[PDB]
């Protein structure tokens, strides 16, 4: 049971951050206003 | 190099303090007990 | 499950970016990072590189920094960014390191999950002085008779183990961390000893086989082991011993006692010296580093017995070396050797002629000696010692082979002092010479079944007393005699 | 990404990027050769400068010679195609079979298992060599390490031991030659070939082969042996078989990294050795190792220079070990072969819980008579042997008796000796130093000893030369 | 807000793992297999999913009246 659980949570992972990268230029617009937040 | 035979601490050093401890013990134990 | 990694492994992240003061990687080989910029760096900071990689910053020259990568160089290229961390080298320390196998710089890798430790402390901090210290009276037990006996032990010594290859230094060291654990179950909170491992540029297999060792005997669940093993770093393995060392401060600090083991300094040597020799600090004898003296003298001057006003609580070092055929004159030998507070030498001769320990005797010493022991076991080990001396003159001679099978032990089995101090008293008040050599030791087996089955209340009032009354001296007297007639 | 030689010292080659600096570790193809020239990336030398060692001969580059990045290390071929096929150290196949058609490739670079993969079964093997097994046996899945001089008997010891366990082993076995001869090589290959080990016409190949040997450049030689550490890490991790490796000689991995550690501009260590001689063994080592994912029993034949033991390479290499076989010129010139040193050799099974109190007691007993002989022979060297009490002379022919028997025949050494090998059985080897030990037979000449396999055919020639 | 846009939308999408036993795997069985038998074996040999069956032995005895 246990090493099911831990196989099937780091595919997960795997997958999350595969499929994340799939997936603005409200981005640099974010990223301006907080660059501007710098003090 | 005199004492080299004891300095070194091989086969022979070791046969020499074994023969100077007997030998000497028993000297101790004779002197002892004539005294 | 998707919630063990989406209710705060996302949730809380700390997201926040910040103005990071960076360098640029000018050049890359070796791990050593020559870096620009890089202005205010401090002198042994720790910084990052672009790659999660993490270095420390040993040369601060004019042009450049020179950084050795805690890591694969890999990784890191040409024009890379490092950023600081503001930070001088520290590890997590603290009572959650218990249990836990984890590296140089503190990360676990047991596979476990995170250490919980709240509380940081550097690598490099100095010893304690003159002051806070105290002479060094409580006895580490080790469990080993030769070493519990002849080489005694005290809390906030350091005690060097060397010898050559395959002479038995890791077993020395793995009884006395199994022994500890009569007291680090029992009531009395000033006798149990929390012990740390340091395995400096080891096999990893052989790391493995020593967790499960330690495990197996229950010993782990008090145990910190640090591993840097022979595919780490050069930083890391050169880093190792200051973090154990930090993880054992942590309970000198606060009222406990620990135990350390570096295993081996020799390792680390080589690791500095590689560090060193790339960093082009010019090489000295044997190549190795102009302080190489001063690596091995910071670090085992962390080892301490404080006083009542700072808590009371002490550090015990074990460094182990390896010679080469014998050869203790050599460089890291001899300072290892005049840095420490006593040795204990094993031998190859010794070993395959069937004294296990390999201890020799007559070249082991403790300067603390009698005054980290108990009085029953010195009452016993004055007489032991001088018969010894005696024996290995003319090497009385039965009485002497007596007590030198007698100091024969097995692995993985250390006894307690009262026991050893039973088999002690009967091999010095004559219960032996009646018995060829050859048997001594399966009696002694006999006889420990039979003192620890019908007898528990004599080594009780051992144990309590500390020392032997001449009540409980006819008690054991009577006890070995009648044994012996039936035997 | 295209570069270009700036500077070509020796097997080291420095190649200057206008764009895309590749990665340490990384392969290069240079353009204009007969043959491929592949330069693995060392060092990040500034200016868009990298340094680099030539897995081939430097001779004909020119500097200003173009230079293409691969964008990856060396890859080399890996899977069940390997077996029964000769490659060199980037992959390539050195037995004019054709190519060799795997799936996948992999890197020669890696990172070693981690602690949490690591096992800690401690199961014997048994080789039928009476003083390996006596004395220091060897586990199944562990590190085995033949110290020796030139000339003592490592590649003796070592073809025996493929002839006595990867014969009778049940899984695949990987052979890397690293810098040694190359007509032992071709030994090697064609009595694989005859012995049926390797199948020219179909799959049942069990052996791969990988060579790099001492007429190579200093590159090729540091690398093979991670070319044969990568087929041999495939077979352990993606097949789960068990796995035997056999590196002759691993020295030749640390001797080729000091011949370029001067050129890479590093400040020399002790004996001219580079200064990463330590980190750069255990970087190879640690991936020579069992996991629980698949087993590697390892047999590294190495090699030590003018028979120095304390010489940094072999002296570094004591500790990855396992098991290690201390052969002795000293114990060569006495006639008894395996050259064995019995009190110089170790094993970490070697434990009365692991291979059974008879043989623990046995095998002490030996090395304490053993011990004893050795402590008296200067005595007997200056003093004669008349000078010596009766338990001494006792003990010195019993220790000399027990010299003789721990010798022992070998099928791969019956060709120059006539004399047929011998496999003797770990029971019959206790049996027959036990024996030794009580002293049934002090009444044998020490002759009747000497290149026997189990001791009724030492009485056997006992009774033949009365 | 890309980090929140990663937790939710892969949230709700393996989430959707209803008619599928390891979200969307499409592999990870070929090397779980040698895995989960490497396990068993070094847990045992017999069936692990029924209780086991007790054979029990009992100690042998001499003569050991007075000859
Ligand atoms: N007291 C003992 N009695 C019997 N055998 C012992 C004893 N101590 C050690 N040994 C055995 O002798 C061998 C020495 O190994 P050990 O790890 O203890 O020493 P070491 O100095 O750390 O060796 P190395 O550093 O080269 O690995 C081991 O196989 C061990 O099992
Ligand atoms: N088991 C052996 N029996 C008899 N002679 C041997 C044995 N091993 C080595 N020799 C002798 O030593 C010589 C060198 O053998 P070899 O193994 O190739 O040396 P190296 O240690 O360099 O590998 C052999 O040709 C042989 O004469
Ligand atoms: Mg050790
Ligand atoms: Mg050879």
């Amino acid at each position: 049971q246990n090493m099911m659980r831990r196989k099937e949570q780091e595919h997960m992972i795997n997958w999350v951050e595969k499929h994340v990268v799939q997936s603005t230029i409200a981005k640099c617009i974010a990223d301006l206003k907080l660059l501007a937040k710098k003090a | 190099g005199a004492g080299s035979i004891r300095e070194a601490g091989g086969a022979f050093g070791k046969r020499e303090q074994a023969e100077e401890e007997r030998y000497f013990r028993a000297q101790s134990r004779e002197q002892l007990a004539a005294l | 499950e998707m919630s063990s990694i989406l209710e705060e492994r996302i949730l809380g992240a700390d997201t926040s970016v910040d103005l990071e003061e960076t360098g640029r990687v000018l050049s890359i080989g070796d791990g050593i990072a020559r870096v620009h910029g890089l202005r205010n760096v401090q002198a042994e900071e720790m910084v990052e590189f672009s790659s999660g990689l993490k270095g420390m910053s040993l040369n601060l020259e004019p042009d450049n920094v020179g950084v050795v990568v805690f890591g694969n160089d890999k990784l890191i290229k040409e024009g890379d960014i490092v950023k600081r961390t503001g930070a001088i080298v520290d590890v997590p320390v603290g009572e959650e390191l218990l249990g836990r196998v984890v590296d140089a710089l503190g990360n676990a890798i047991d596979g476990k999950g995170p250490i919980g430790s709240k509380t940081r402390r550097r690598v490099g901090l100095k010893a304690p002085g003159i002051i806070p210290r105290i002479s060094v009276r409580e006895p580490m037990q080790t469990g080993i008779k030769a070493v519990d006996s002849l080489v005694p032990i005290g809390r906030g010594q350091r005690e060097l183990i060397i010898g050559d290859r395959q002479t038995g230094k890791t077993s020395i060291a793995i009884d006395t961390i199994i022994n500890q654990k009569r007291f680090n179950d029992g009531s009395d909170e000033k006798k149990k000893l929390y012990c740390i491992y340091v395995a400096i540029g080891q096999k990893r297999s052989t790391v493995a086989q020593l967790v499960k060792r330690l495990t197996d005997a229950d010993a782990m669940k008090y145990t910190i082991v640090v591993s840097a093993t022979a595919s780490d770093a050069a930083p890391l393995q050169y880093l190792a011993p200051y973090s154990g060392c930090s993880m054992g401060e942590y309970f000198r600090d606060n009222g406990k006692h620990a135990l350390i083991i570096y295993d081996d300094l020799s390792k680390q040597a080589v690791a500095y010296r590689q560090m060193s020799l790339l960093l082009r600090r010019p090489p000295g004898r044997e190549a190795y580093p102009g302080d190489v003296f001063y690596l091995h003298s910071r670090l085992l001057e962390r080892a301490a017995k404080m006083n009542d006003a700072f808590g009371g609580g002490s550090l015990t070092a074990l460094p182990v070396i390896e010679t080469q055929a014998g050869d203790v004159s050599a460089y890291i030998p001899t300072n290892v050797i005049s840095i420490t507070d006593g040795q204990i030498f094993l031998e190859t001769e010794l070993f395959y002629k069937g004294i296990r320990p390999a201890i020799n005797v007559g070249l082991s010493v403790s300067r603390v000696g009698s005054a980290a022991q108990t009085r029953a076991m010195k009452q016993v080990a004055g007489t032991m010692k001088l018969e010894l001396a005696q024996y290995r003159e003319v090497a009385l001679l039965s009485r002497g082979v007596r007590l030198t099978e007698l100091l024969k032990q097995g692995q993985y089995s250390p006894m307690a002092i009262e026991e050893q101090v039973a088999v002690i008293y009967a091999g010095v008040r004559g219960y032996l010479d009646k018995l060829e050599p050859s048997k001594i030791t399966k009696f002694e087996n006999a006889f420990l079944s039979h003192v620890v089955s019908q007898h528990q209340a004599l080594l009780g009032t051992i144990r309590a007393d500390g020392k032997i009354s001449e009540q409980s001296d006819a008690k054991l007297k009577e006890i070995v005699t009648n044994f012996l007639a039936g035997f | 990404a295209t570069g270009r030689i700036v500077a070509v010292i020796g097997a080291v080659v420095d190649v200057q990027f206008d764009e895309g600096l590749p990665p340490i570790l990384n392969a290069l193809e240079v353009q204009g050769r007969e043959t491929r020239l592949v330069l693995e990336v060392a060092q990040h030398l500034g200016e868009s400068t990298v340094r680099t060692i030539a897995m081939d001969g430097t001779e004909g580059l020119v500097r200003g010679q173009k230079v293409l990045d691969s964008g990856a290390p060396i890859k080399i071929p890996v899977g069940p195609e390997t077996l029964g096929r000769i490659m060199n150290v980037i992959g390539e196949p050195i037995d004019e079979r054709g190519p060799i058609k795997t799936k996948q490739f992999a890197p020669i670079h890696a990172e070693a298992p981690e602690f949490m993969e690591m096992s800690v079964e401690q199961e014997i093997l048994v080789t039928g060599i009476k003083v390996v097994d006596l004395l220091a046996p060897y586990a199944k899945g562990g590190k085995i390490g033949l110290f020796g001089g030139a000339g003592v008997g490592k590649t003796v010891l070592i073809m025996e031991l493929i002839n006595n366990v990867a014969k009778a082993h049940g899984g695949y076995s990987v052979f890397a030659g690293v810098g040694e001869r190359t007509r032992e090589g071709n030994d090697l290959y064609h009595e694989m070939i005859e012995s049926g080990v390797i199948n020219l016409k179909d799959a049942t190949s069990k052996v791969a082969l990988v060579y790099g040997q001492m007429n190579e450049p200093p590159g090729a030689r540091a690398r093979v042996a991670l070319t044969g550490l990568t087929v041999a890490e495939y077979f352990r991790d993606q097949e789960g078989q068990d796995v035997l490796l056999f590196i002759d000689n691993i020295f030749r991995f640390t001797q080729a990294g000091s011949e370029v550690s001067a050129l890479l501009g590093r400040i020399p260590s002790a004996v001219g050795y580079q200064p990463t001689l330590a980190t750069d063994m255990g970087t190879m080592q640690e991936r020579i190792t069992t996991t629980k994912k698949g087993s590697i029993t390892s047999v590294q034949a190495i090699y030590v220079p003018a028979d120095d033991l304390t010489d940094p390479a072999p002296a570094t290499t004591f500790a990855h070990l396992d098991a290690t076989t201390v052969l002795s010129r000293a114990i060569a010139e006495l006639g008894i072969y395996p050259a064995v040193d019995p009190l110089d050799s170790t094993s970490r099974i070697m434990d009365p819980n692991i291979v059974g109190s008879e043989h623990y007691d046995v095998a002490r007993g030996v090395q304490k008579i053993l011990q004893d002989y050795k402590s008296l022979q200067d005595i007997i060297a200056i003093l004669g042997m008349d000078e010596l009490s009766e338990e001494d002379k006792l003990t010195v022919s019993r220790a000399r008796k027990i010299q003789r028997f721990l010798s022992q025949p070998f099928q791969v050494a019956e060709v120059f000796t006539g004399h047929m090998g011998k496999l003797v059985p770990l029971k019959e080897t206790i049996k027959g130093f036990q024996q030794i030990l009580a002293g049934e037979y002090d009444h044998l000449p020490e002759q009747a000893f000497y290149m026997v396999g189990p001791i009724e055919e030492a009485v056997a020639k006992a009774d033949k030369l009365a | 807000q890309k980090l929140f846009v990663d937790k939710i939308r892969e949230y709700k999408s393996k989430r959707q793992t209803s008619g599928g036993p390891v979200d969307a795997s499409s592999e990870y069985q070929q090397e779980l297999e040698r895995e989960l038998f490497k396990l068993k074996q070094m847990f045992g040999n017999a069936d692990m999913n029924t209780f086991p069956t007790f054979k029990f032995e009992d100690p042998k005895f001499e003569v050991i009246e007075k000859p």
